[PDB]
């Protein structure tokens, strides 16, 4: 109930930094959240935002982030992860030819990270915690997932 | 009117089905004598094999009695 | 019969025998010695009822008699009234019985089948069954007639 | 206890669309077999198909190309899918006799669910233990014909 | 093989093989005169083609054979070398068969249930059947590589 | 199940003569039972309920089948032995009526025993429930049939027992 | 009725009626008169009948009208009476159809359901459908005396 | 189940040899045969009727079997053992065309001894016709493949005894 | 079918949103009344059976429906009509815990005006008999849950009139 | 009972426990405690509950202590007490339980026909239940009452 | 389903005519392009997949149908194109193998308008698709065999829109 609604509300007033912090990390020579519309395991071989991707795969790179984000306070008001594991269980396939997935998970465990600082691990760090981590778990392997 | 009494398995070898699949390889069930046939062709174009046949119900004199 | 044919549909329905079901039984019983009188008199002339019912069915049907059409020799035509006289028997089992399943369960499952394996022509069959009815009407009374009648056209009807 | 009541009243609903102990009617004799060990769900299901209650219920008020649309609902989750599979059925329920292998108990209705339930499609989906269900979108591939 | 396959459509409907099915059956045999040598060079190369297709593949995918790869090591290598020399095993099976038989029988119906839980990358293994059917003709004349591209193409239709 | 008339019918026939003075002796003693058998099954369907009553009351009520501990005790468990009871109590109904112990071989003995052994069911007590079920059951139609009755509930106890 | 089931097994099996179904049919429509007369009969002894198998009812159970009984009353009562109407009247149509479809459909199936939906006693109501019976049978001879108290019977037995 | 090329596919990949000298010419003795194998499967097909008619004649009727007493009285018994004659008859013609009797053993002998010993099927008269059926097939196609289908019948009979 | 929760996050995902101050607050609503609709929900499951009793007593029956040429006439009518009264409860009981409509329009509304034309069942009977127990579980389940009972029971009786 | 519904659930669904399915686990944990010493509570009256229905169900249905009743008697009466301790024992399991599994696999699956053989009044065993919740109501704490009244409401709806 | 050789004998049969010179010339016109149809069908497989993302890339994503609100917006929306397509391959390419549109009509093309309709899917979008993979397909085939794989894919298309 109304914990699961703090904890939403408190993921939406600043979800703007929990991105910027995964954006920053894993995106280098420039600045990764100009690019984002709402202003408007070896983990980093570090795309340059405007060498190796450009502003069309620089656009897609900032908004699923902010997806991924609004996905997950969409589960935690929701009973379970399956709007989550439903709509990751087959996205590397679709991601791996212009994805790096290893820069992407270092991304996703950022965001984890950093989500889990808002809170004080009531039981509410750990539910955010648990929830985007199985982003992660559904989308490492390759094989097992799809 | 009988039912044979048997026993059999029956193993899936082209879908390999993901649930309670345990009580769909090794049963024993009546089966009518009109159904028998049919049933039993099954196991064996599924490729498993049948370990008993008991007759159960009648006897076999046949004659009157068969029909039902 | 009747009492089979009555205890398994009440046994399939789970329940003790109906209203219909208990008077068809009583009016079977109340029947019976008349067919057991009919009985009597179908096998005592049972030779003569199959005599007869070749002699029409070799009248009515000579292609079966003739070269091929698998009633040619003395053993053919033997055999031939052999299984008239099967079908005789059969037909006096079905009046005592009062029902046909015993009819159905011996000789009327599966005869298509053996019949066309061994060529025999099932209307020349159906045309000896006929001529073995009309003995059997020469040789009856009126209602005993109409009695055996319905099982001999009963086993017309099965044989088509 | 309390799953073999599960199970058979499931078997009901998917059976008659509806459950029977409602208006107090039911199969006793079958019933008490695939409670029992006897006879498997496969067969408490052939049963009660042809059994007098499904006769009255879905064989009487309808013609036979509607019963044949209605026995693939009830027997097998889903509508029939071609014009060759209703002549096919069709074909099936229509002749007195059609005989299988040896016995020759197979005249309408009876004949029409013994075809129905020992087919290949049957004993792949709900295979001897599973009570039919409804293949609809969220199940199973959905054709668009 | 081709007659398992007809006689499986046979016994299924219950039937003899039909007036078109023993015209195939016929043709079947009549170019394994032919294709007996087609498999024989393909089966006299078989430690060659896959140990020239692993530079060929983990050159064009250089994280098969890096720290954050599935094939890193020696004997890592070794298995997914092994991998391939199986389905050039396989497929040569086949083409020595007639239909899909012998590699989707064994080694096709389930590879990514293998790999659900084996972590091997399918569209790796759709390049390696790639470069395999595309090393693998050219030790055959185009007469048998029109005999011998539809028998690799299954590998990367079926796996896709 | 075979009746009377179609026990005769298959037992001349896989010998293969027509009936003879023998079959139709046979077949008058049936005949001249002359519907005996329906009056009594006709009463026992009308009050086949207190029949079960009686004997249940005579057998195993009021005693430690129905306390703690016991294979009679729950509710469950009674109304499946009741029903066991009426279905013992039917099918002999049916085997008088027919004249012919087949169809109790056929689906009411036929691995009862196997199943009993199988469950828990204590054999003996059911038996002395049929037991005294007969004795009811004769003392409701009346003595015409009580023993053609009797000889059926016999066949049924020493199948069960 | 007896032809309706005859009919819908027919129908069922896909097949012509049987001789036995036809010889019931004989015997049913031999009947008719008899079972007219005896319903006939119960007709004009309709009210009599249920005012006596009340004061039975009422002797064997006066508990039911006691303050904690269903009919407790005088318009509970009434209602008691309405329905033991009810159920001679469908007596009377099994009596006439000569067997129990009719009275299956209008008063049996669901009766479970209602009864205790409405809180009443049903071996009570079977104990007035039996003083019924008693009562019936007192003013018939003795075959239709059986004939009308098989079906008083098959009413108790199905409520139960 | 398996035919000569199959067998020869699988008995390899068992160990995971390639196909060796030995293996081709296991496959070049199928192929070289095979299409006297079809021959006789088109004969056979047009002539069923007339094989299971004439083992029928020469094995099985005008015997006590088709007498009243024996396992072929009443037209229900007879269409049933002409219908194992038919199933006999295609799954030889099947395993003559697969050149191996796994489809003999899996879809024909798997359930069928115990069966006919409960069901009181005379063994050694199914075995008469099945030397019946073999006679006449082997009449009909001639040399080229009358051994090649006696194999197989054989099989099929030693099987079954 | 949808409750409040996933009506509500399915509005802001068609748009495409992250749930706002105004979705907290429907949930806010939502979540702080959850406990009496789960008390009310079990009031109704463990009374069901009379609160069908009194809507009966009070609605359908003492009327010309029982009678005969009345829809609900024969025990046959009587349970269909007994059964459709607690399928409507049931439905109600569903749509009240979730705190939507959407399972009574897609699970019980649709077909039903039409299927009732078909056979002739008095759909103002119905409305009135749906009343009934609207009225009933108004009484049952108290002060807490009495409006958010009654307005599923509305929302079907407009529906269906 | 919740475990078993639970577990059964999920396998049927052929997936792991819910993270909601395994709340209702975590909710039976917490109120275990709770549940435990309310069953206490009931249990430390089991005589005197069964008194006061006692009363409370002879002063409502003189009906059952009637001639025409079936606790007309100090040994039947002592029966009817018997049954009434067997269902307080009855819900108090289902009180530790959580699930009403227990009560419904011990006393109200086939007790209607129990008390039909036995012809027993259904509405005064129900009665009896009610006086018995109301005691029962009247011994415990409102907020655990309620739930309390929840099983004892759901015997009470069985048993009708 | 029908191909050219079943369509003119079937047109040929209703009339009751013997197959005379402008039905050999169909014929003949259809056996002499069997081999570049063979071809193009293998050359269709395989390059499959690349095909449907060439074609999907081409037309289908860079619009609103990835924006929020799109009939493709998330995965399993994306994941049922891919799926939905392979369709539209598979098919038509069995139609340029038996060339003959009839497969298009019977198992593809008949009611997917009143699917679509049903579950929103932009039908102009999945035609713009079509066209799509029917230019990747023209250009993977060859120049000759670029034609009747274009008259199959404009055929599906023209039928669905
Ligand atoms: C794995 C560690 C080992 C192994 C296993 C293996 N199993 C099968 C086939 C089946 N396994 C099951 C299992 C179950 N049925 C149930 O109901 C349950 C519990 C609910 C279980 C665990 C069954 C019934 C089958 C037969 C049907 C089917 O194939 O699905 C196989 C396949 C055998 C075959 O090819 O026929 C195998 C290989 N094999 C190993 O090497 C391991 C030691
Ligand atoms: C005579 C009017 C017709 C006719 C008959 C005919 N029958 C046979 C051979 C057989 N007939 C039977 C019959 C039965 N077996 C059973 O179990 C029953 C049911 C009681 C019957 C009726 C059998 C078994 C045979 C086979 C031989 C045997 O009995 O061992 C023949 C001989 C055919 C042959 O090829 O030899 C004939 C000619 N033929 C006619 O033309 C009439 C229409
Ligand atoms: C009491 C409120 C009502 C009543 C009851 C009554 N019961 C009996 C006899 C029996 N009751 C039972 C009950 C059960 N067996 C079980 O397994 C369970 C579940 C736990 C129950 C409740 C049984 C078995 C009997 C038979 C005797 C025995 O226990 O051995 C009687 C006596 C009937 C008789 O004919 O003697 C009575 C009177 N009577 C009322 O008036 C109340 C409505
Ligand atoms: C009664 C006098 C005794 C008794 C019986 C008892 N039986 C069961 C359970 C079963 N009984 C059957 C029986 C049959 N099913 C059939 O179809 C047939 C043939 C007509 C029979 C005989 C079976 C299979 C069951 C299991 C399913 C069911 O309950 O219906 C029970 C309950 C056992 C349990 O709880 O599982 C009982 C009590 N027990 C006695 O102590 C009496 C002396
Ligand atoms: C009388 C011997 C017993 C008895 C009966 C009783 N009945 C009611 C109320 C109703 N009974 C019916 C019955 C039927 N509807 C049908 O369609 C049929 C089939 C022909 C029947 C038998 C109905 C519909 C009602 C409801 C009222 C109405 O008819 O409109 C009551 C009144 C119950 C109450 O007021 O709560 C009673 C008392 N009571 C006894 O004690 C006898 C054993
Ligand atoms: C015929 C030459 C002999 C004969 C046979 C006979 N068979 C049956 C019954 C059955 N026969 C089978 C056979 C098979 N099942 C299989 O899977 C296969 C191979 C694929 C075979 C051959 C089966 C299953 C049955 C029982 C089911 C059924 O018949 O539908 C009978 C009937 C026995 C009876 O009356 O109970 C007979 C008579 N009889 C002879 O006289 C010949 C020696
Ligand atoms: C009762 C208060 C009123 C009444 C009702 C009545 N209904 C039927 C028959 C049916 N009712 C349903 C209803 C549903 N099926 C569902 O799935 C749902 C939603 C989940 C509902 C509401 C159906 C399908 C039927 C037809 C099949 C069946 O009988 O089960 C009847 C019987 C009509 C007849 O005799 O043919 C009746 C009487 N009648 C009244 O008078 C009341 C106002
Ligand atoms: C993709 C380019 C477009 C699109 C499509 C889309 N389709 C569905 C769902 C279904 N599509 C089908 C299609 C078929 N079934 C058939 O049998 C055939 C021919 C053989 C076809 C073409 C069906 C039946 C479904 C429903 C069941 C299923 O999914 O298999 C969806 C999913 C809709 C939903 O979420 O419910 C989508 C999105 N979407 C686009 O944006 C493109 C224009
Ligand atoms: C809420 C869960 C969810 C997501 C995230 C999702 C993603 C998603 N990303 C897509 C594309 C794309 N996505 C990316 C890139 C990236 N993707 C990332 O997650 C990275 C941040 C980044 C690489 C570093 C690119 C480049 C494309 C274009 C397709 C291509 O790569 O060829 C597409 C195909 C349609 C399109 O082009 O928009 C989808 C459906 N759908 C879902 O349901």
């Amino acid at each position: 109930g109304q914990r699961r609604i703090a904890i939403v509300a408190k993921l939406t007033e600043n979800a703007e930094m929990i991105v910027s912090r995964a954006a920053n990390r894993i995106f280098v020579g420039g600045s990764p959240m100009a690019y984002s519309e709402r202003q408007k395991v070896p983990p980093d071989f570090e795309p340059i935002n405007i060498a190796r991707y450009g502003p069309e795969r620089m656009q897609k790179s900032i908004r699923d982030l902010d997806w991924f984000l609004r996905y997950t306070t969409y589960a935690i008001l929701a009973g379970d992860p399956s709007i989550l594991e439903a709509n990751c269980l087959g996205l590397r396939e679709i991601l791996e030819k212009s994805c790096s997935i290893s820069a992407t998970i270092v991304a996703l465990l950022e965001m984890r990270k950093n989500a889990a600082r808002l809170f004080k691990d009531e039981a509410d760090s750990k539910l955010v915690s648990s929830y985007i981590s199985v982003v992660i778990r559904a989308l490492d392997a390759d094989r097992s997932d799809a | 009117s009988r039912y044979f009494k048997v026993t059999a398995c029956i193993p899936s070898l082209k879908r390999v089905r993901t649930g309670r699949e345990l009580q769909n390889t090794f049963f024993t069930k009546l089966v009518p004598y009109e159904n028998w046939f049919t049933e039993q062709q099954r196991i064996q174009k599924a490729g498993g094999k049948v370990l008993s046949v008991k007759l159960f119900t009648g006897v076999q004199g046949a004659n009157t009695g068969v029909g039902a | 019969s009747v009492l089979t044919k009555a205890i398994v549909n009440a046994d399939a329905e789970a329940r003790y025998l109906s209203p219909g079901e208990l008077d068809r039984i009583k009016s079977f019983v109340a029947s019976g010695e008349r067919r057991l009188r009919i009985a009597q008199t179908l096998t005592e002339a049972r030779e003569r009822i199959v005599k007869q019912a070749g002699d029409q069915l070799f009248q009515i049907r000579p292609d079966v008699v003739s070269p091929g059409g698998n009633a040619y020799g003395e053993k053919m035509t033997a055999l031939c009234l052999r299984d008239l006289d099967y079908y005789l028997r059969l037909v006096t089992y079905g009046i005592v019985a009062g029902d046909v399943t015993p009819i159905e369960e011996i000789g009327i499952i599966g005869v298509k089948e053996m019949y066309n394996s061994l060529q025999t022509p099932i209307p020349a069959v159906a045309e000896g069954v006929r001529a073995m009815k009309n003995v059997a009407t020469s040789l009856l009374s009126g209602d005993d007639a109409a009695e055996a009648g319905f099982y001999f056209d009963y086993l017309v009807g099965a044989m088509q | 206890s309390d799953e073999k009541e599960r199970v058979v009243r499931a078997a009901y609903r998917q059976v008659f669309e509806r459950d029977l102990k409602a208006y107090g009617q039911s199969v006793s004799e079958a019933e008490s077999k695939v409670k029992n060990g006897e006879i498997s769900v496969r067969e408490f299901v052939r049963r009660l198909g042809k059994s007098e209650l499904y006769r009255r219920e879905f064989y009487q008020p309808f013609i036979n190309s509607r019963v044949l649309e209605l026995a693939f609902k009830h027997f097998l989750g889903r509508a029939p899918e071609s014009r060759a599979e209703v002549q096919k059925y069709f074909s099936i329920i229509s002749s007195p006799i059609v005989r299988g292998q040896s016995s020759m108990p197979s005249g309408g209705l009876y004949a029409l669910i013994d075809a129905l339930i020992d087919s290949e499609e049957y004993t792949s989906i709900f295979g001897e233990d599973t009570v039919p269900y409804l293949r609809n979108l969220g199940v199973e591939a959905q054709p668009s014909w | 093989s081709v007659v398992l396959t007809t006689i499986m459509n046979a016994d299924q409907q219950l039937r003899y093989p039909s007036v078109g099915e023993l015209e195939q059956i016929k043709n079947f045999m009549e170019d394994s005169a032919l294709r007996l040598k087609v498999a024989k060079t393909l089966s006299d190369a078989n430690d060659r083609v896959v140990k020239q297709a692993s530079a060929g593949l983990f050159q064009r995918r250089p994280d098969l054979n890096n720290p954050g790869g599935n094939a890193y090591g020696e004997k890592r290598l070794g298995s997914c070398i092994r991998d391939l020399g199986w389905y050039y095993r396989l497929i040569t099976y086949s083409i020595v068969a007639g239909n899909n038989e012998p590699v989707e029988r064994i080694g096709l119906t389930g590879i990514f249930e293998m790999y659900r839980v084996l972590e091997v990358p399918i569209p790796a293994m759709i390049e390696s059947m790639r470069l395999l059917k595309k090393e693998a003709l050219e030790l055959l004349s185009p007469a048998e590589a029109e005999i011998a591209a539809p028998y690799f193409d299954y590998v990367i239709g079926a796996m896709q | 199940m075979q009746d009377a008339i179609t026990a005769v019918i298959n037992n001349y026939d896989v010998q293969g003569k027509y009936l003879d003075g023998a079959a139709l002796d046979k077949l008058k003693a049936y005949f001249t039972t002359g519907a005996v058998r329906v009056r009594a099954a006709a009463v026992i369907s009308s009050n086949a309920t207190t029949i079960i009553k009686e004997a249940a009351a005579k057998a195993l009520i009021y005693s430690d089948l129905t306390r703690p501990g016991g294979n009679m005790y729950t509710t469950r468990r009674y109304a499946a032995c009741i029903r066991d009871m009426d279905y013992f109590l039917r099918y002999a109904t049916y085997a008088m009526l027919a004249g012919d112990p087949s169809i109790l071989d056929e689906r009411v003995l036929n691995g009862l025993k196997e199943t009993y052994n199988s469950l828990g069911v204590p054999i003996a007590a059911t038996v002395g429930g049929i037991q005294a079920m007969k004795e009811v059951v004769g003392g409701l139609v009346g003595p015409d049939a009580a023993k053609e009755a009797s000889i059926y509930f016999d066949y049924l106890s020493s199948g069960l027992s």
